RNA sequence: CCUCGA
DNA sequence: TATAATGGGAGCTGTCACGGATGC
DNA sequence: GCATCCGTGAGTCGAGGG
């Protein structure tokens, strides 16, 4: 089939997952002595490929006759080494992080699209202020909590843990 | 010389800080075997 | 004014020129009201009015009761080429922007 | 101007070991690593434009 | 023919250029006054007027 | 770079001079058999040495950098065809 | 800022419990709450003390934004920026088409809003940011692996933090480092000073930078070769 | 803007512990770790379980997550089941419970009155490869140690007890995250040992050592080929966008050239193979794993033809005999075997 | 980066 | 694993024209 | 409506030197 139109969009968590042939879950490259790739780094034949052609990583199967298979015992598929440039690892983030290009790209659209200035947006990403998702019917300095308020840091601890003092 | 303002007590030695590189007699450099020119720069002068 | 290359790229780009001429938004003819110390120039319609008020020392393409087109230029300078889109026309702007290219 | 730099990192360095260390036992050659100095005085010699 | 077990990675005149060999510089690991970068047994240098 | 044994480039403007001629395999060859379309420049090599004529180029390979290069900035770029379904430029090698 | 309330007997709540007014606190439901807050048993005095505070849901970061994101419905905003439109401010029609324009972006498109966050970070494939023996045998690397070094090891620390009950402060310190870490990976020095290797002051080379620019991969290597 | 000064002013927001206050907190913590025993004991319960649950309760619903070393998944579910286990049971069994809640509120305000210690001591490993607010994080786990750890009865402080455990965080993370190919700790260990030597060398010889040298101060079972290796070992990898990159070619991809050249050495291979029988050529082709990549035994290819191994060998030899002399006949394949 | 050439 | 230790440190800035948010 | 701060652009191909 003959290639007409290139469509570009943004990518789902899932979408992501599954372009991702495994989870990078070490900072490691590859090891001081062997100068191979460690397990569950950045180099990994197990997620990105086999450094050789039709050879797996501890050298079990190392001809064309197995394609597709994986190595039980290095866990590493026998097929073209020209997959890794092709194929995609991912990371798991143990908190949700915003693509820098839907925030500093003004207008910002995540900012247009939920009526958050720049400064309120920044706050609330690089953790200078909470935003409210539910009141539970708080109150502060008399007014009740809206959805969306903007919270400093005292106010928050005023409102959540309550308000004390302690005197010499 | 290292001194402790309440010991009193002074230490001092001659302590190695590496080397310099020495201008030839033409005014150049040898940096790793390579003869090299060390530029004048203009700029605007301090003051007010 | 500008010659050469800066003109053809504040040509291109559609740029509003440093020193810029000003034009009438409409026609009517011209009345002009000179104090000795602030002047105006206003294009009076049969119905309508327009003050175009411009510093002292600019110099007038405009004769004291002449009949000046929309987007015809009163001061001297280059022209505004969304000013004149405005008044007079994208056929106008048209003219205007491959003529002042091709005088450089 | 490259020795002067080089210079304010081997001081800092000293302050440094000023606060950690025995503080009886110390010369001036347990206090002063030159290697910042050589490093400025290296890169301005190879890289400076 | 059993195939070898090195293989040739000599150092040869690139195109366009050459002339005649006027100087060779060696140096060696385990040499007097020579001392190289970690790993590399020798260097030889061939001057080409 | 003469050292390297390099090529010369071929850059944007060189390329607007091949397209105002309207060379269409001119250029095409430029950004494909003659640069970074591997199986298109090693079955050149191989064409030429037998006497044959060289065959048509695909896909350079520094566009599926580009696309995996996005992918990393979570962008997915997609290459459709005129019913508006994905066609692989990597050859079902990138898909699991 | 409290309300005491003294127990004879065995207590229903235990200390940090939330609470709200009419609540079983102790003696088997005989002294309840009066006011919102936490609960602070004191067994020294025999008080269950409660401090008045309410159980707000407030969020930083990514993840309230994730949410509030997830929240908006498109189509009801879309219907509120055309009531907008018919206003007849000129800056208020402005602002409610640049917004529209998004919205209806978003609705033609397809595309959840809530994509533009990021849980899963894709990771390149190795030979795009290779690790490779150069000529004397010694080893250059691209600088997408030291950023995504960065990004690992931060995301590791958090997780771990996190599996061992650390304070606020802490993991509020190593979200916001998270979210920098991603932010230099994918165009460093966008926000905030660009992360450089040790002993050198040259910004590392982001994805962003690898695209964009008269070196970038458009001009450099796709529209010339 | 600058994260660190945002840290520093949140750490600030904290006041820093009296004498009482530490011991009180401290204290609470022990008695605490205690309670959490003494529910094992009286619930059956596991004693990380009951932790996490107490643990849970205290911060909030904010975090539930599930912990590595669980059996159970941690959810607000379990967690619930799990808190009403524990309200069931008697006042003198229910009084545990309240000794864990304290616990674990004044383990949590102690570390935040002592994140200040962690900053004082973290602001000494800079420029060592990890950037200051990362020395700060990987020394605040070191003061989670610390609190887990400390026995107030000793009557020290907790600084100096604290002390120990953040510099030893923060120097195992450097040990651990500085190197892009990263070394065990024992080898860094080493490798900085061999560089305070070097330089120890060169301050007192006024020149650089020399791996000799080196190795002499190091004492016994260093030499200079291993004062060598090792520094080769540490070797630090550079970046290809010094652009540096551009010099470096392309080793792994076959060539034009290489492509061609297989390419005509396996048409000019099965050129020859036809001058044989199809059984003596396919005999070839199968000993040397052309036809399915791998090079089958004689009992293979003979079961393969329905032969004796004698007899397919004897056909192998006769076929690459046959194959020598149309070789040596037309010198065909004479250069591809370089 | 720099310097140099067109 | 225990004396006590509790908020960083680098910082030269000789362009200009554009869209766009930010304020008065 | 009109000043002001932020971001983004500013020729090509070579060669060398690194
Ligand atoms: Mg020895
Ligand atoms: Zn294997």
């Amino acid at each position: 089939k003959e290639v007409r139109k290139v469509r570009i969009a943004l990518a789902s968590p899932e979408k992501i997952r599954s372009w991702s042939y495994g989870e990078v879950e070490k900072p490691e490259t590859i090891n001081y002595r062997t100068l191979k790739p460690e397990r569950d780094g950045l180099f990994d034949e197990r997620i990105f490929g086999p450094i050789k052609d039709y050879e797996c990583a501890c050298g079990k199967y190392k001809r064309q006759r197995f394609e597709g298979k994986v190595c039980e015992r290095c866990g590493v598929e026998v097929t073209k080494s020209i997959v890794r440039r092709y194929r995609m690892g991912h990371i798991e983030l143990a908190t949700p992080a915003a693509h820098i290009w839907f925030v500093k790209d003004v207008p910002s659209k995540i900012g247009t699209l939920l009526d958050l200035s720049a400064t309120e947006l920044e706050q609330v990403l690089y953790f200078s202020k909470y935003i409210v998702l539910d009141p539970k019917g708080a109150i502060l300095n008399g007014v009740p909590v809206e959805k969306r308020q903007l919270l400093t840091d005292e106010e928050y601890r005023e409102l959540r843990y309550g308000k004390q003092e302690t005197y010499p | 010389q290292l001194i402790h303002k309440d010991t009193g007590l002074i230490k001092e030695d001659e302590v190695f800080l590496g080397h310099i590189p020495l201008m030839t007699e033409d005014g150049s450099f040898i940096i790793n075997g390579a003869d090299r020119v060390i530029v004048s720069q203009i700029h605007r002068s301090p003051g007010v | 004014i500008t010659q050469g290359l800066p003109r053809v790229i504040e040509l291109f780009e559609a740029r509003r020129p440093k020193a810029k001429a000003v034009i009438s938004e409409i026609d009517g003819v011209v009345r002009i009201e000179e104090t000795e110390e602030k002047l105006s120039v206003f294009v009076e319609s049969e119905g309508f009015s327009k003050e175009y008020k411009l510093p002292k020392e600019a110099r007038l393409l405009v004769k004291d009761g002449d009949y000046v087109e929309a987007g015809q230029p009163l001061t001297r300078g280059a022209i505004d080429p969304h000013q004149l889109l405005e008044a007079k026309g994208p056929e106008a702007v048209e003219r205007y922007l491959v003529e002042e290219i091709q005088k450089v | 101007d490259q020795f002067r730099v080089g210079l304010a990192r081997l001081a800092r360095g000293v302050r440094e070991r000023m606060l950690m260390g025995s503080e009886d036992s110390l010369t001036p050659a347990k206090l002063v690593n030159s290697r910042p100095l050589e490093a400025a005085i290296r890169e301005f010699f190879s890289r400076s434009q | 023919e059993k195939a070898r077990d090195v293989k040739d990675t000599s150092l040869r005149v690139p195109p366009g250029e050459g002339g005649i060999v006027v100087r060779t510089v060696r140096l060696r690991r385990g040499d007097p006054g020579v001392e190289l970068k970690p790993g590399v047994r020798e260097v030889v240098r061939v001057y080409v007027a | 770079g003469k050292a390297q044994f390099g090529g010369q480039r071929f850059g944007e403007m060189e390329v607007w001079a091949l397209e105002a001629y309207g060379a269409a395999h001119t250029l095409q060859e430029m950004l494909t058999l003659k640069s970074d379309d591997i199986e298109g420049r090693n079955a050149a090599y191989e064409a030429i040495i037998k006497g044959e004529d060289v065959p048509e180029p695909s896909v350079p390979e520094s566009f599926r950098v580009l696309v995996k290069e996005l992918q990393a900035l979570a962008l997915d770029v997609q290459t459709l065809d005129e019913k508006d379904n994905p066609v692989d430029i990597f050859e079902g090698l990138a898909s699991k | 800022k409290a309300r005491v309330y003294p127990f004879e007997d065995d207590v229903e709540v235990s200390t940090g419990d939330r609470v709200a007014p009419g609540d079983v606190l102790a003696d088997g439901g005989k002294v309840k709450s009066d006011v919102y807050g936490r609960v602070e048993v004191d067994l020294v005095r025999n008080v269950v003390r409660v401090v008045e505070s309410y159980d707000i849901d407030a969020r930083m970061g990514a993840e309230a934004i994730q949410q509030l994101l997830k929240e908006l419905d498109l189509e009801a905003l879309e219907k509120e920026l055309l009531e907008e439109m018919k206003h007849p401010s000129r800056a208020r029609r402005a602002k409610a088409r640049k917004r529209l324009e998004v919205v209806r972006a978003f609705l033609d498109s397809g595309n959840r809003p809530e994509w533009m966050i990021l849980e899963a970070v894709p990771v390149l494939p190795p030979d795009l940011r290779p690790m490779v023996q150069v000529d004397g045998g010694r080893f250059a690397t691209s600088d997408l692996n030291d950023l995504y070094r960065r990004l690992i090891n931060r995301n590791n620390r958090l997780k771990k933090l996190l599996a061992q009950g650390a304070p606020e402060i802490i993991i509020r310190n190593e979200k916001r480092m998270l979210q920098e870490a991603v932010d230099a990976l994918l165009d460093n020095g966008r926000r905030g000073a660009p992360v450089t290797n040790p002993g050198s002051d040259r910004p590392l080379r982001s994805l962003t930078d690898i695209l964009s620019g008269k070196q970038g991969r458009f001009r450099q290597n796709l529209l010339g070769k | 803007s600058d994260p660190v000064r945002q840290y520093l002013h949140e750490i600030g927001q904290v006041p820093l512990l009296t004498l009482e206050e530490e011991v009180e907190l401290a204290r609470k913590v022990e008695e605490g770790m205690e309670a959490i025993k003494k529910l094992s004991e009286i619930t059956g319960l596991d004693p990380d379980l009951i932790r996490e649950v107490v643990r849970a309760k205290i911060l909030g619903s904010a975090r539930v997550r599930h912990i590595p070393g669980l059996k159970e998944t941690l959810d607000p579910k379990t967690v619930e089941e799990i808190d009403q286990k524990l309200k069931s049971l008697p006042k003198e069994h229910k009084r545990y419970l309240h000794i864990a809640r304290e616990g674990e509120a004044a383990r949590q305000h102690l570390i935040e009155a002592n994140l200040r210690l962690v900053v004082s001591i973290a602001k000494k490993y800079t420029g060592r490869g990890l950037s200051f607010l990362d020395l700060i994080q990987e020394g605040n786990q070191g003061l989670i140690r610390a609190v887990e750890k400390f026995e107030y009865k000793r009557r020290f402080k907790f600084s100096t007890y604290a002390t120990w455990w953040i510099r030893q965080a923060i120097n195992r993370a450097i040990a651990d995250q500085a190197r892009t190919i990263r070394i065990p700790v024992h080898m860094v260990e080493t490798i900085n040992k061999l560089s305070r030597t070097a330089r120890q060398l060169q301050q007192e010889l006024g020149r650089e050592p020399t791996y000799e040298e080196i190795a002499e101060a190091m004492g016994p079972g260093w030499d200079a080929k291993r004062v060598e290796e090792t520094l080769k070992i540490a070797q630090e990898p550079v970046s290809l966008e010094t652009f540096y990159g551009d010099f470096i070619p392309d080793e792994h991809l076959p060539s034009p050239v290489d492509a061609a050249t297989q390419s005509l050495l396996s048409e000019e291979l099965e050129k020859a193979l036809s001058k044989l029988s199809e059984r003596e050529a396919m005999v070839l082709k199968l000993r040397k794993g052309l036809i399915d990549g791998r090079e089958h035994t004689l009992e293979e290819v003979g079961a393969f033809f329905g032969v004796t191994r004698e007899r397919i060998r004897q056909i192998e030899n006769k076929a690459l005999r046959k194959l020598k002399y149309h070789e040596s006949r037309t010198r065909k394949l004479r250069d591809f075997l370089d």
